[PDB]
This record gives C-alpha cells, sequence and structure tokens, in this order.
C-alpha cells in the first residue's frame, strides 16, 4: 500500500519529511530495484526507519544493505524479515555492523531457511564487537550463541545506562509480609470477570 | 495500580492488582507470513500479534517467544509486552510498577534482561519478579509448602519453605500437556481416524481436557474397560462424525504418572515430588506432604489429586499426612497469587525502584528478589 517510484524518489530527493520507508508485502521482487533502494539511501540522512518485509528478497539485498550499513549513519532501524536470505547475506550484514555506529535495531524472523549452527555462532562472535546495537530479531535454535547474544545487547542498553547516569548527575519486613500473605484470601479482591 | 503479567509458554494473562482476575488473556504468540514470499492478507504489517494471530492463521507460522517456560526469543517478548500495556490493558507503563513471573531455574541472564527491558524501553516507575510457583503457594493463601506446576512446556516440582523456592530440591520433569495432546492424537489416530492437521490437533487436546481423566488404580480401570462399556464416551467433531473412546480417556494422562508410556525413563509426577520433598530439610518435610498444591492447566485432570495423595502415600513413611491441595482457579492461580502480592501493602516496600537500576545496572535484581 505504496507507491515505489515517487517514495524512492524523495528518498534519492533526501525529502526531510520521509523519516520511514516502509516496502512491506510488496509484490516488485526486483532485485535490481532494492539494491538502488540501498544506494538511494546510502547518501540520505533523514531516513530513520528502512523495512522491507516478505518481499521475496534475496542475498545480494542483503549485500547492499550490508556494505551500505557503513556509509548511512542516520538508519536507526533496519528490518528484513520474511525474506529469502541466507547465512551469507546475513553474516555480511553482520560484518558490516561490525563498524556501525548507528543502527540499533535488526529483524531477520521467517526468513528462507535455517541460518545454521555455524552461522549462529559466527553472528554472535561478529556482533561480539557491536556496542550500540539494543535488538535483534531472530530466534537462535543453539542455546550457546542465544545466551551470548542476551548477554552482549543487556551490556549494548547497560552502556545507555551508564552514560545516562553520569549525563543525568552533576528480615522483619519478610517475616510481616508473609504473615499478611497467609491472611489474605480471594475474597479481598474486585470480582471481574 | 500495580501491573501482574504472567508470561505463559503458550498463553499470557496480564492485568490489575487487587484484580479478581485478569483484564487481558491472549495467545503469547507472534506470527509472519507463512513462506511462498509475498502471499499476503495483510497489507502493511511485518507481523501480527495475540488474537489476531491466532486467527490469520491459516498463512502465518505462529512462533512462542516463551518456549518451556524461559525467553528463547526477547524481540518477540517485547513485542508481546508492548503489546500487552498498550493494545489489550491500555496503559502506560511509566504510570504503573509491574510484576513480572518467570519459571524455576531461570537463567540469571534472562532475568536481568527482564529488568533491564522494564526499566529502559517500557521505564517503568518499579518493578518485581517471582517465581510462578510460589505466587501459586500465595494464592492458596500458604506460605510454605511445595507445588507442582505442570503448564504447556514442562514440569516443576518447587519445595518452598516461608516465602522462597528451594533451588538444590527444586526437580524438573520434561513432560506437560503438549505431550498429552501427542499422546493422545497417537492412540486416537492408530485405530481409527488421523488427527493430522493442527486445526484437528485442537480438537484432540479439546477431547483431552473434556473427556480425560486420572485413574486412581490403572490396571483396574483397564479391567473394567475390558470388561464394560461402563467407561465410554463419545464426542462430536465439527464434521458431524462422532467418535467413542473409553479406554484412552484415562490412558492419555497416565503418562504424568508412567511416562514410560511416552518412551520416557523418567519417573512420573508422584516420584517427582516425594523425591524434591526428601531433597529438603528433614524437620519440613511433613509440612511439605500436608500442604502439596497442584498449579497449572495440566493438573485439572478429574482424580488426579486423588492418585497424588495415593502414590505418594506410598511412597512416604506411614507417619506422615499426605494433603494435596488442588484449587479451583488452578489456570490462573499464578496470576492471582501476583494479583494478592502486588496488592498487599506490605510488599509495596520490596519493588526495585528506576533509581536503584539506574545506579547499579539489572543485577540488582539477583539480590532484593531471587
Ligand atoms: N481441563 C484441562 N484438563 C487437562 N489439561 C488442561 C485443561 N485445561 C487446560 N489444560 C492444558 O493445560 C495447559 C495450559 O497450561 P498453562 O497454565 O497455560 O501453562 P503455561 O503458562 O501457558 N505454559 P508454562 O510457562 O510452561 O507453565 C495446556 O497444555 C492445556 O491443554
Ligand atoms: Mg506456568
Amino acid at each position: 500500500p505504496t507507491v515505489i517510484e515517487d517514495a524512492l524518489d524523495k528518498i534519492k530527493s533526501n525529502d526531510p519529511d520521509t523519516t520511514e520507508v516502509n516496502l512491506n508485502n510488496i509484490e516488485n521482487i526486483t532485485t535490481q530495484t532494492l539494491t538502488r533502494f540501498a544506494e538511494a539511501l546510502k547518501d540520505n540522512t533523514v531516513v530513520k526507519t528502512f523495512s522491507l518485509a516478505n518481499t521475496h528478497a534475496d542475498d545480494s539485498a542483503a549485500m547492499a544493505i550490508a556494505e551500505m550499513l557503513k556509509v548511512n549513519e542516520h538508519i536507526t532501524n533496519v528490518n528484513v524479515e520474511s525474506n529469502f536470505i541466507t547465512g551469507k547475506g546475513i553474516l555480511a550484514i553482520m560484518r558490516a555492523l561490525q563498524h556501525n555506529t548507528v543502527l540499533t535495531e535488526l529483524r531477520f524472523h521467517n526468513q528462507r531457511h535455517i541460518m545454521g549452527s555455524q552461522v549462529e555462532m559466527e553472528i554472535v562472535k561478529l556482533l561480539k564487537e557491536n556496542t550500540t546495537l539494543l535488538r535483534l530479531g531472530y530466534h537462535f535454535e543453539l542455546p550457546g550463541p542465544r545466551m551470548s547474544m542476551t548477554s552482549i545487547l543487556t551490556r549494548n542498553m547497560d552502556k545507555q545506562r551508564q552514560k545516562r547516569l553520569q549525563e543525568q548527575k552533576q528480615r522483619s519486613a519478610h517475616e510481616n509480609l508473609m504473615e499478611a500473605i497467609r491472611g489474605s484470601s480471594i475474597k479481598q479482591l474486585k470480582r471481574v470477570e | 495500580a500495580a501491573l501482574v503479567v504472567d508470561n505463559g509458554s503458550g498463553m499470557c494473562k496480564a492485568g490489575f492488582a487487587g484484580d479478581d482476575a485478569p483484564r487481558a488473556v491472549f495467545p503469547s504468540i507472534v506470527g509472519r507470513p507463512r513462506h511462498q514470499g509475498v502471499m499476503v492478507g495483510m497489507g502493511q504489517k511485518d507481523s501480527y500479534v495475540g488474537d489476531e494471530a491466532q486467527s490469520k492463521r491459516g498463512i502465518l507460522t505462529l512462533k512462542y517467544p516463551i518456549e518451556h517456560g524461559i525467553v528463547t526469543n526477547w524481540d518477540d517478548m517485547e513485542k508481546i509486552w508492548h503489546h500487552t500495556f498498550y493494545n489489550e490493558l491500555r496503559v502506560a507503563p511509566e504510570e504503573h510498577p509491574v510484576l513480572l513471573t518467570e519459571a524455576p531455574l531461570n537463567p540469571k541472564a534472562n532475568r536481568e534482561k527482564m529488568t533491564q527491558i522494564m526499566f529502559e524501553t517500557f521505564n517503568t516507575p518499579a518493578m518485581y519478579v517471582a517465581i510462578q510457583a510460589v505466587l501459586s503457594l500465595y494464592a492458596s493463601g500458604r506460605t510454605t509448602g511445595i507445588v507442582l506446576d505442570s503448564g504447556d512446556g514442562v514440569s516443576h516440582t518447587v519445595p518452598i519453605y516461608e516465602g522462597y523456592a528451594l533451588p538444590h530440591a527444586i526437580l524438573r520433569l520434561d513432560l506437560a500437556g503438549r505431550d498429552l495432546t501427542d499422546y493422545l492424537m497417537k492412540i486416537l489416530t492408530e485405530r481409527g481416524y488421523s488427527f493430522t492437521t493442527t486445526a484437528e490437533r485442537e480438537i484432540v487436546r479439546d477431547i483431552k481436557e473434556k473427556l480425560c481423566y486420572v485413574a486412581l488404580d490403572f490396571e483396574q480401570e483397564m479391567a473394567t474397560a475390558a470388561s464394560s462399556s461402563s467407561l465410554e464416551k463419545s464426542y462430536e467433531l465439527p464434521d458431524g462424525q462422532v467418535i467413542t473412546i473409553g479406554n484412552e480417556r484415562f490412558r492419555c494422562p497416565e503418562a504424568l504418572f508412567q511416562p514410560s508410556f511416552l518412551g520416557m525413563e523418567a519417573c512420573g509426577i508422584h516420584e517427582t515430588t516425594y523425591n524434591s520433598i526428601m531433597k529438603c530439610d528433614v524437620d519440613i518435610r511433613e509440612d511439605l506432604y500436608a500442604n502439596t498444591v497442584l498449579s497449572g492447566g495440566t493438573t485439572m485432570y478429574p482424580g488426579i489429586a486423588d492418585r497424588m495423595q495415593k502414590e505418594i502415600t506410598a511412597l512416604a513413611k506411614s507417619t506422615m499426612k499426605i494433603k494435596i491441595i488442588a484449587p479451583p482457579e488452578r489456570k490462573y492461580s499464578v496470576w492471582i497469587g501476583g494479583s494478592i502480592l502486588a496488592s498487599l501493602s506490605t510488599f509495596q516496600q520490596m519493588w526495585i525502584s528506576k533509581q536503584e537500576y539506574d545506579e547499579s545496572g539489572p543485577s540488582i535484581v539477583h539480590r532484593k528478589c531471587f
């Protein structure tokens, strides 16, 4: 429910009033069209969210996006869900994020096929060196990579907690609680369906 | 004005503290385009959540953020939580403290991330984290006992002493309601009608919940079944056809007591409970025996508590009294216990405040909670 031609025209025009780029559920299925969307956004600075969900996008598009994420320094969120990307395109993007300070959310759910154990542990390896990414939209099948990842994203957000900390700056109770929990019952609660 | 949120492995119940029941109950589930690229009924969306996900399933692949009570996808977990606050509950997380629940033996990393999401993303004034089993004990008006929490994915035995679960004596059994729908599926398929379509597996789960029960004496109810038709019951599928099961009714949940029926070398829930009690201090065992609380949807079978009393009475010492408590509202006992707790004025001192987190970070959850 969005026209590709004129919107793209606004990207390369760097229209001040285009902070969202939403290509979700579009039949275009043109690898070239999406790859020139990447080049279009490459020098853009207004866009903060570039999404293409379920567009039959392939690995090349993931490559264009991958290299580009280092040029573009204003997109905070990228979405490539429900497309057909392999560990190649995804790992390319991750290697891009090896040095990319802006991007903070990246989602690739419901892909064509499983990434693979080695691909997942690779993801966690690369992103170990990233500090700005806060949300990763993927379900790791292996517990190791998954726990490593949640630890990473926790410390990246913690950096926000710390920087905000310095910026903004410059038992009887339990026993009585239990005594209270024993004296309770459902008859004290607001009846509602 | 506290909020309570019980995140089940497959069902999410969220509401306000001090309420009799949760105001919101929807499937903890996030669905996305099935596949074959752009075969879309959705206009401009990348995914659906909650009720909209259960419907529209025709072209959706439905994925749960919580597996076996442990968060395995934190992005879809944050989605479910946003959907909870803003779409189903209609509240600002910034103006309410939040009580969240976790499963027994939850990793510390997931506890920290839970807290970090609550304080950073949703910017809640305060928040707290409690074990579901413990909130079921509190809901039964008890502070000491042992809880058998069997839900969708996994089953846990949790000894509790004066408000603190005992991690050394917690026991885990990887057998729950879904294993019993699967079992019932197989025994029904084998003998005549094929239950393959998931839409029909929902019919199998409905048979389970409507007609299955737990036999006190299995080999007697088998012999009764073979001698007479006294135990037969029929069920009306959607196409008007009817099926008659009798012997499957109690064989399905028998797996809870004999996991071997599912090719499992583990021991049933009765042994798992007793064994947990034996790992506890010999002083409190007698109050564990007398206070064995049931929670979770899989504990709703008729006669489940009767056979608990029998089998555990056979394991324990002739001296002890074995009382098995099977509350009503056992499907929502976790939430209701949370509603009580969050309502108690004696609990307001226990919340974690956002300033404490801003100082110490999410690690503060390991103490000040457990
Ligand atoms: N009357 C019933 N008889 C038997 N099983 C039932 C009944 N009602 C519900 N169930 C089952 O109970 C389960 C629901 O348990 P539930 O209380 O939702 O746990 P959960 O929180 O969603 N998952 P978990 O986090 O693993 O405890 C499902 O497998 C249902 O099929
Ligand atoms: Mg539960």
